[PDB]
């Protein structure tokens, strides 16, 4: 009876809740960076004069 | 010179923006929409161009506000050549050099914030919005457009509200 904290895995469930947990984080990652590339496309377009 | 640069100031609808009686600013319409510094509070002396609904920048603490076009008939003319040399405006002349504009200190203060800057033909060149104390002269912080469209705002360190 160890019943390890990682044992009630479902490999294939167990991803797609990986995919719904951080999932979105690696979203809002790349929403950042898009964000930030913006920005600094803004910047260098208004000091560019 | 500047009897001719407020005379064409008077002509196009410029005016005041009045809080409690007292002139707290300026706005003027350019390109047939109207401008207005955001840091000036009142509104503006005009009940038709006061029914404008306006929107707000705050990088560059001003906004803006779509204009009929019956009364985008008559209003300044923009242009972007700008080089270096001596420009005209309400409190006499401005120099231009290094990319900034300077006047000779005692010349502008509290309240003047909206006054355009004219060139030899009657077209705006920039806006002021301030200035700060510059010994014998005083420069003033400005916003001016390349012809590419790109607005830029010219800041003094440490610039004061004008």
């Amino acid at each position: 009876h160890a019943q390890t904290f990682t044992a009630a895995v479902s490999k294939t469930a167990w991803t797609w809740l990986t995919s719904l947990l951080g999932g979105s984080a690696v979203i809002i990652i790349i929403g950042l960076v898009l964000a930030t590339i913006v920005a600094m496309y803004v910047l260098t377009n208004q000091k560019h004069n | 010179k500047r009897q001719r640069m407020v005379m064409k100031l008077e002509s196009d609808k410029t005016f005041p923006i009045m809080l409690e009686g007292k002139i707290n600013g300026y706005a003027c319409v350019v390109g047939g929409k109207l401008f207005r510094p955001m840091h000036v509070e009142g509104k503006i002396d005009n009940d038709v161009l006061a029914a404008l609904k306006t929107k707000k920048a705050s990088k560059y603490d001003l906004e803006y506000a779509d204009v009929p076009q019956n009364m985008r008939a008559d209003t300044f003319k923009y242009t972007h050549e700008k080089p270096q040399g001596y420009y005209s405006w309400h409190h006499g002349a401005v120099q231009y050099e290094n990319g900034r504009f300077t006047v000779p200190k005692g010349v502008g203060a509290k309240g003047d914030s909206g006054r355009p800057i004219l060139d030899n033909q009657g077209r705006v060149v920039a806006i002021v919005l301030g200035g700060v104390n510059e010994g014998s002269r005083t420069a003033l912080s400005v916003v001016m457009w390349n012809e590419k469209g790109v607005t830029v705002k010219y800041t003094p360190e440490n610039c004061e509200q004008w």
